[PDB]
Protein backbone atom coordinates (compact mmCIF):
# COMPACT_ATOMS: atom_id res chain seq x y z
CA UNK A 1 0.00 0.00 0.00
CA UNK A 2 2.73 2.34 0.78
CA UNK A 3 6.61 3.07 0.44
CA UNK A 4 8.56 4.90 3.45
CA UNK A 5 12.09 4.82 4.70
CA UNK A 6 12.31 4.84 8.40
CA UNK A 7 15.70 4.71 10.56
CA UNK A 8 17.64 4.53 7.15
CA UNK A 9 15.49 0.86 6.39
CA UNK A 10 13.16 0.82 3.40
CA UNK A 11 9.69 0.04 4.45
CA UNK A 12 6.42 -1.29 2.97
CA UNK A 13 2.65 -1.97 4.60
CA UNK A 14 1.31 -4.52 3.00
CA UNK A 15 -2.03 -6.00 4.76
CA UNK A 16 -1.91 -5.69 8.18
CA UNK A 17 2.13 -5.99 8.02
CA UNK A 18 4.54 -3.57 8.31
CA UNK A 19 7.84 -4.45 6.41
CA UNK A 20 11.03 -2.77 6.84
CA UNK A 21 14.21 -3.50 5.19
CA UNK A 22 17.96 -3.83 6.75
CA UNK A 23 19.84 -0.78 7.94
CA UNK A 24 21.32 0.03 4.75
CA UNK A 25 21.19 -2.46 2.06
CA UNK A 26 17.03 -1.40 1.00
CA UNK A 27 17.05 -3.82 -1.28
CA UNK A 28 17.67 -7.37 1.00
CA UNK A 29 14.46 -7.92 3.23
CA UNK A 30 15.75 -11.52 4.30
CA UNK A 31 17.76 -11.93 7.65
CA UNK A 32 21.90 -12.62 7.04
CA UNK A 33 21.99 -16.02 9.00
CA UNK A 34 20.18 -18.00 11.00
CA UNK A 35 22.97 -18.29 13.99
CA UNK A 36 22.52 -15.59 16.11
CA UNK A 37 19.88 -13.14 16.38
CA UNK A 38 21.41 -9.99 14.39
CA UNK A 39 20.92 -6.39 15.22
CA UNK A 40 20.06 -4.75 11.41
CA UNK A 41 17.95 -7.85 10.73
CA UNK A 42 15.12 -6.55 8.92
CA UNK A 43 12.06 -6.25 10.91
CA UNK A 44 8.63 -7.83 9.47
CA UNK A 45 6.38 -7.09 12.95
CA UNK A 46 2.68 -7.69 12.32
CA UNK A 47 0.77 -5.86 14.74
CA UNK A 48 -2.16 -7.89 16.54
CA UNK A 49 -4.74 -6.53 18.81
CA UNK B 1 76.99 -79.47 25.33
CA UNK B 2 77.25 -77.55 21.87
CA UNK B 3 73.76 -77.95 20.64
CA UNK B 4 72.94 -76.47 24.23
CA UNK B 5 74.88 -73.80 23.17
CA UNK B 6 73.37 -73.16 20.13
CA UNK B 7 69.65 -73.26 21.23
CA UNK B 8 69.78 -71.08 24.23
CA UNK B 9 71.86 -68.04 21.49
CA UNK B 10 68.74 -69.21 18.99
CA UNK B 11 66.56 -68.19 21.95
CA UNK B 12 68.55 -65.24 22.06
CA UNK B 13 68.00 -64.08 18.49
CA UNK B 14 64.21 -64.65 18.81
CA UNK B 15 64.44 -62.58 22.08
CA UNK B 16 65.93 -59.56 19.94
CA UNK B 17 64.24 -59.87 17.00
CA UNK B 18 60.14 -60.19 18.89
CA UNK B 19 61.87 -57.31 21.22
CA UNK B 20 62.68 -55.67 17.86
CA UNK B 21 59.40 -56.25 16.63
CA UNK B 22 57.39 -54.97 19.83
CA UNK B 23 59.61 -52.23 19.61
CA UNK B 24 58.22 -51.15 16.27
CA UNK B 25 54.70 -52.38 16.81
CA UNK B 26 54.28 -50.32 20.22
CA UNK B 27 56.05 -46.82 18.81
CA UNK B 28 53.84 -47.21 15.40
CA UNK B 29 50.59 -47.57 17.66
CA UNK B 30 51.67 -44.30 20.06
CA UNK B 31 52.11 -42.40 16.60
CA UNK B 32 49.02 -43.15 15.59
CA UNK B 33 47.10 -42.37 18.71
CA UNK B 34 49.15 -39.01 18.41
CA UNK B 35 47.96 -37.97 14.62
CA UNK B 36 44.50 -38.92 15.94
CA UNK B 37 45.04 -36.84 18.99
CA UNK B 38 46.14 -33.95 15.88
CA UNK B 39 43.33 -34.61 14.31
CA UNK B 40 41.02 -34.29 17.14
CA UNK B 41 42.62 -30.59 17.84
CA UNK B 42 41.91 -29.62 14.12
CA UNK B 43 38.38 -30.54 15.21
CA UNK B 44 38.55 -28.32 18.63
CA UNK B 45 39.98 -25.64 17.02
CA UNK B 46 37.58 -25.58 13.94
CA UNK B 47 34.64 -25.30 16.44
CA UNK B 48 36.32 -22.58 18.58
CA UNK B 49 36.64 -20.95 15.25
CA UNK B 50 33.39 -21.02 14.15
CA UNK B 51 31.97 -19.73 17.64
CA UNK B 52 33.93 -16.97 17.14
CA UNK B 53 32.31 -16.70 13.86
CA UNK B 54 28.85 -16.90 15.05
CA UNK B 55 30.20 -13.83 17.59
CA UNK B 56 31.58 -11.95 14.78
CA UNK B 57 28.10 -12.07 12.67
CA UNK B 58 25.92 -10.39 16.23
CA UNK B 59 29.46 -7.66 16.33
CA UNK B 60 29.78 -6.52 12.74
CA UNK B 61 25.63 -6.32 12.67
CA UNK B 62 25.77 -4.11 15.52
CA UNK B 63 28.39 -1.86 13.95
CA UNK B 64 26.04 -1.89 10.50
Amino acid sequence: NDVFFFRNRLGFLSGENIILSRTAKYFNFYPASIANLSDDDPIDVAVST
Amino acid sequence: GQNAQAKMIAAQTAAGRRQAMEIMRQTNIQNADLSLQARSKLEEASAELTSQNMQKVQAIGSIR
